[PDB]
RNA sequence: CGGAACGGCGUCGGCCGGUCCCGACA
RNA sequence: CUUCGAUGUCGGCUCUUCCUACCGUCCGCGCGCACCGGCGCGGAAGCGUCGGAUUGUUCACCCGUUCAAGGGAUCGUGAGCU
RNA sequence: UCUAAGCGCGCACCCCGCCUCGCGCCCCGCCCGGCCGCGCGCCCCAGCCCCGUGCCCCGUCGCCGAGCGGCCCCCGCCCGGG
């Protein structure tokens, strides 16, 4: 009899169709479909509001509905505006040098602590990197969906890792900062 | 040496918590470290 | 869970238990684990059955609060669902099941012979149309 | 299992010319088990053992099975560490089946067999005062939930001998 | 042969009735197909069942006596106890009485 | 009898198959690289890699041989439940034929799926189950891609075949107005019900 | 007790068993990767070994001890008899590894190649290929069979007869070594390269470019049943030893009561 | 999952308690 | 408890396998972690863990080295030796 | 909020390739014959799409032909030199 529901309302601009557990979401920036067949959810849509409606909630089943309605909201927010998870390269004595390579889909970062090897980051499908004139050494990662662009960010901070020496003194590295939704 | 950037970087690095049993970094406000399940043992170190 | 939900008045087929085959209206939801059933028409005396035994049938009959027996009979008679379930294909298989129930050894001999005749004919129709 | 009511008296002596009839209601599978429970309680509460008393009568009562009622049971139990007090609420048509549910839940989850539980009190409470949340949901006017295990409708497994031409659809 | 004109319902001789230690060859277990309940093994109780002895070319018959189990298996004995090579072959409950 | 082992728990199905081989029915399991072994993959792999570690220390050849490919895994599983040493068992194990995918004889045999042993039904959702294929390319079967190349092919051809069969099958019952009609009243609806 | 001081198990175990090689001569077993779209080239060739030299060469190796300094290195000369394509073999990627489809021989098999089929040539029937030669040589059976290989088999190989007469070897019986067209743009292109080469001489200069690195596979030289001291490299036991110094002292511990696969013992050393 | 002293916002329950529709400094 | 109608009995040599409660290397975190060092964990048995003086030595010591962890296998290993 | 779903990464370890052996197996050559069987949609369970069937007769009267699959048959030394 128990059920966990977090009714989320589709914005007027966005359009969503839920077939099985797969949802196709379209708006302005593009179309993103996510497969949600990893969990039990009566993801009935209807009205102007999607419903997640899990059934017979045991301990884990209470969490799934809210997560899959917050996630479905990230799909709606991304298609209207896009998440611009920007990052700022921070350097000390040796300045970090960044180049956008494959027509804004790739980055090459060098001179991290004068390390001869040049690090290479390829952007995941649906994201683009852009160097920014707005701030010194700011890189803007702009993407249609949060999972695709945020995960690009996870690779960049990880690729630039100081091998040894205490991290508190040796803080050199790129780090994600603003997570705001603006640029595609 | 950088200013606002070394503050953000400190948040990523210096700011966190370390449980003695797990010997692992944990969220700032977490009641229990994921690895050392449930322990309250905690601490961080600074410059 | 998009259709056929356990609720008040859903006509159900008790798959397992001393009542096997009988179709009765659900009267009260005792618990999620077990639900009260009572079919005056199909002679299923009211008893609490585990929900596992009940096999939900789409037909749902309108019921008054806690009908007990006297009210249920009039409700069952008034509702067209009891006849309608039999009319649908599961209902007709349910009826085919009723015929297969009274099996006699000698009858099986008559049935197997007829079954062979259908199979041989099926190859013959298959031979006829290429 | 059968909700017997047991009346008993201590054997009459000169000093206590008449004992007082003491009555208890014991839920037990068979009357012979029931009488053992009626005495064990009267041994602990009123210091009268079976040899020193005569069970005046044992009476089986059968409740009405036609309507569902919300039964709250107060049941003392023994865990490996020791004795505890508990209130378990179940919904069942007859007080014997509510007792059955309590003795399969407190024996299934709290691992105490019938012999270790002294039923402090069984009562049928109305919907407004029901305390445990599980009896609270199905107390509603219309409780619509999907079938819990439509999967278990595959009992046809033995009949098909696991040789069905195609996989079944739930 | 004596019985080449009885249609029959199939059955498989699974094994001798045998405890994990002792074995009794005086009885044989036939799992008659089409039977899934012990109560329904009564409809076949007492009927002639024949095995096609590979070596003889001749059928060794035998009769059903009592239900052997809840699943539906039935106990039956034959004119001479089956050799053991015949185990797993096909045994037929003759649909016709004779 | 040919079984589409897709979706059947290697364990549940193997029990049901050993009994029919002992009943002399000769069963062949096809699509046995699609059995789901219950449990997480990072765990159902560990217990198998343990069973590939156990090997005689005087000479690895004399001791247990471990079969990496999925077809010989579902045979080795069903072997434990067959008295393979005894001659009854030796014939039974021989009767079983295991085919990954449906490569030759099984490509046309009628296919029966067991409902009792079916994993989708047998386990509660959230149990976590791994296809024998994911374990197979992890312990060491190198032809998983070399099986995808035959399996993809068969389905593509089968789909055109099914479209063709639809027409011939429709024509089958258009002519079912003959003796098939008489035997049906006489049996199917004679209260025989079959 | 235990091993006390720690050493190593002498002798790579991958090469076990150390036995007389059953295969007649070196066998490819693995062929270079296909890399579709590469220059269309043949992967292998067969030669016969000859005496060693002492060539002197100049090393232009940046950051090296001998950079820009004359040095001498040792090379082994191999006679390369020019081979002739005698047939095209197809292989289909299959669930069981590689299964072959429609091997086609040439219209005329070469005379040294014919000798291979018979144990003795003069005192033999010489009937092999009698039906095939009549069957082909009209250039029709060859074309259709080659078409089957192209349609149903991805991997294509050239059976090649090598000529033993050109070299001093008294073999006199052609040996057949499979070569694989690799880098063909699509399955069709590889077969057409082979057909042009059907019954045609290929010399090593065509197969291997100068200055490339190549792999040498051969049945190695042997010395007969050898003692453990050379067969496995075990240290000689102290001079004063009854029953002889040259032998492993203990072939197993008591509890693993058998001889272990790795334990060193006498074997064919070659 | 031979086996403890200790731990476990792992999961289902219970006991003894305080808050809060004067809705949990506004 | 088992062996007295006898399981050859310390160590060294020699040879193989294992064990992990990891000494160096491999891995990610912690420090009283600037660096270099050092240290504290968790995963990990792949590899290396030597040459010598004295004593039968199991040890123990000392010298030197690419700095040198422990163990088991009938105190592994005598129709292998000494 | 590092995990519950989902997802990125990640050990001189592990597994595999490469490498040593290879039971069997295969395509051609010689030869070109004998023999047995008759049976195909797929995908999905919280859309399960109208379900919860079907087979239930391998002699029981089925075996022609084809089409599909299987099975079987082969194929010396002696003697010299290395």
């Amino acid at each position: 009899p128990l059920c966990s529901s977090m009714t989320i309302k589709v914005p007027t601009d966005v359009e969503c169709t839920i077939n099985k557990r797969v949802v196709t979401v379209k708006g302005k920036k593009g179309t993103l479909v996510r497969d949600f067949s990893h969990a039990p959810l009566d993801i009935t849509h209807a009205n102007d509001t999607i419903s997640v409606a899990v059934w017979f909630p045991r301990g884990k089943r209470n969490a799934l509905p809210r997560t899959i309605c917050s996630h479905i909201e990230n799909m709606f927010k991304g298609v209207t505006y896009g998440f611009e998870y920007k990052m700022r390269l921070a350097y000390a004595h040796f300045p970090i040098a960044a180049t956008v390579v494959d027509n804004n889909k790739a980055i090459e970062i060098r001179n991290f602590m004068h390390q001869i090897k040049t690090r290479r980051i390829e952007c995941l499908p649906g994201v683009t990197i852009a160097m920014s004139t707005n701030v010194k050494d700011e890189l803007i990662l702009r993407g249609i969906s949060i999972e695709d662009v945020s995960h690009t960010a996870a690779r960049i901070h990880e690729s630039l890792k100081v091998p040894n020496k205490d991290l508190r003194k040796f803080l050199d590295g790129c780090y994600v900062s603003s997570r705001g939704l603006q640029e595609q | 040496m950088e200013p606002t950037l070394i503050n953000l970087a400190r948040e990523y690095n210096q700011n966190m918590m370390i449980c003695r049993h797990c010997y692992a970094r944990n969220p700032l406000r977490a009641t229990n470290c994921r690895r050392c399940r449930g322990t309250n043992l905690r601490k961080k170190k600074l410059s | 869970s998009y259709h056929r939900f356990v609720e008040a008045g859903r006509l159900v087929y008790l798959g397992d238990g001393p009542d096997k085959g009988k179709l009765a209206v659900i009267v009260d939801i005792l618990s999620t684990a077990a639900v009260l059933i009572d079919g005056p028409t199909t002679g299923v005396k009211r008893q609490v059955v585990s929900l596992r035994w009940a096999m939900l049938t789409d037909q749902v009959i309108n019921i008054s609060e806690k009908p007990t027996t006297e009210q249920l009979k009039k409700e069952i008679e008034a509702s067209p669902a009891i006849d309608t379930f039999m009319n649908s294909v599961w209902g007709k298989k349910i009826q085919q099941q009723r015929l297969r129930a009274k099996a006699t050894f000698e009858d099986m001999g008559k049935i197997a012979k007829l079954r062979r005749e259908r199979k041989m004919a099926m190859k013959r129709i298959a031979m006829s149309i290429k | 299992m059968q909700k017997y009511i047991v009346y008993g008296r201590r054997l009459p002596s000169e000093k206590f010319p008449e004992p007082e009839v003491f009555r208890m209601t014991i839920y037990a599978p068979n009357e012979i088990v029931a009488k053992s429970r009626f005495w064990y309680h009267l041994k602990s509460l009123k210091k009268i053992k079976r040899t020193h008393g005569e069970i005046l009568d044992c009476q089986h009562i059968e409740e009405n099975g036609d309507f569902v009622k919300n039964f709250g049971v107060l049941l003392r139990y023994r865990s490996r560490v020791g004795q505890h007090n508990m209130y378990r609420e179940v919904r069942e048509t007859t007080s014997a089946r509510a007792m059955d549910k309590v003795y399969s839940e407190m024996a299934g989850q709290c691992r105490a067999r019938y012999h270790d539980i002294q039923i402090i009190n069984v009562k049928e409470v109305a919907d407004e005062d029901v305390r445990r949340e599980k009896v609270a949901m199905f107390t509603q006017k219309g409780v619509r939930f999907p079938h819990p295990c439509p999967y278990v409708h595959v009992k046809r497994a033995a009949r098909t001998a696991r040789f069905q031409d195609r996989a079944p659809h739930v | 042969e004596e019985i080449k004109g009885k249609t029959f319902l199939p059955a498989i001789f699974v094994g001798y009735q045998r405890s994990r230690a002792k074995q009794r060859e005086n009885v044989a277990l036939v799992k008659v197909s089409g039977i899934y309940t012990r109560a329904e093994t009564d409809k076949v109780l007492g009927r002639l069942i024949a095995i096609i002895h590979s070596k003889s070319g001749k059928p060794i018959f035998g009769k059903i006596c009592r239900p052997h189990g809840n699943s539906g298996m039935v106990r039956a004995r034959f004119y001479t106890n089956l050799p053991g090579q015949l185990m797993g072959h096909k045994v037929r409950v003759f649909y016709d009485n004779i | 009898i040919v079984i589409d082992c897709k979706g059947h728990i290697l364990g549940r199905l193997s029990a049901i198959v050993a009994k029919e081989l002992l009943h002399g029915h000769e069963v062949a399991l096809v699509r046995c690289e699609k059995a789901i072994i219950s449990g997480a993959f990072r765990d159902v792999k560990a217990h198998y890699l343990k069973k590939m570690h156990k090997r005689t220390n005087f000479n690895h050849l004399r001791g247990p041989f471990h079969f990496r490919a999925p077809a010989e895994i579902v045979r080795r599983t069903i072997r434990g439940m067959i008295p393979y040493k005894t001659v009854r068992g030796s014939d039974a194990m021989s009767r079983l034929r295991v085919y990954d995918g449906i490569p030759p004889c099984c490509a046309r045999y009628k296919r029966v799926v067991c409902p009792s042993a079916m994993a989708y039904l047998c386990l509660r959702p959230e149990r976590r189950r791994c296809e024998v294929g994911r374990v197979a390319h992890e312990i060491g079967w190198q032809h998983a891609a070399d099986v995808e190349r035959y399996e993809k092919r068969r389905l593509e051809e089968c789909d055109k075949w099914y479209q063709d069969k639809i027409q011939i099958d429709k024509k089958i019952a258009e002519a079912a107005e003959k003796d098939a009609e008489l035997q049906r009243i006489n049996a199917e609806l004679a209260k025989y019900g079959y | 007790s235990h091993r006390k001081f720690s050493c190593c198990r002498k002798g790579n175990l991958g090469y076990l068993p150390r036995k007389r090689c059953t295969r007649g001569r070196g066998r490819c077993k693995t062929f270079p990767p296909d890399v579709q779209g590469a220059p269309i080239h043949l992967t292998a060739f067969l030669g016969y070994k000859a005496g060693c030299t002492h060539v002197m060469r100049f090393i232009d190796h940046r950051g090296s001890n001998l950079h820009n300094r004359q040095a001498i290195d040792q090379a082994t000369i191999i006679d390369a008899p020019p081979m002739i394509c005698t047939a095209i073999i197809g292989y289909a990627k299959t669930p069981k590894g590689l299964r072959a489809v429609t091997t086609v021989w040439a219209a005329h098999i070469a005379e040294p190649a014919m000798r291979r089929f018979y144990r003795n040539y003069f005192h033999a029937e010489k009937t092999a290929f009698s039906t095939y030669m009549k069957k082909a040589a009209d250039g029709t059976y060859i074309k259709e069979q080659l078409g089957r290989l192209k349609q149903h088999a991805d991997v294509i190989r050239i059976v090649a007869h090598t000529q033993p007469a050109l070299t001093p070897l008294k073999q006199k019986k052609a040996d057949i070594m499979e070569i694989q067209v690799n880098g063909g743009a699509n399955v069709a292109e590889k077969v057409d390269y082979a057909y042009a080469l059907m019954e045609k001489p290929i010399s090593i200069k065509d197969v291997f470019s100068v200055g490339a690195q190549i792999d040498t596979i051969s049945i190695t030289r042997g010395r007969g049943f050898e003692g453990v001291v050379t067969r496995w490299g075990v240290t000689r036991l102290p001079r004063k030893t009854r029953r002889g110094n040259r032998k492993v002292a203990c072939i197993g511990a008591w509890h693993p009561a058998n001889v272990q696969y790795t334990v060193a013992r006498a074997g064919q050393m070659g």
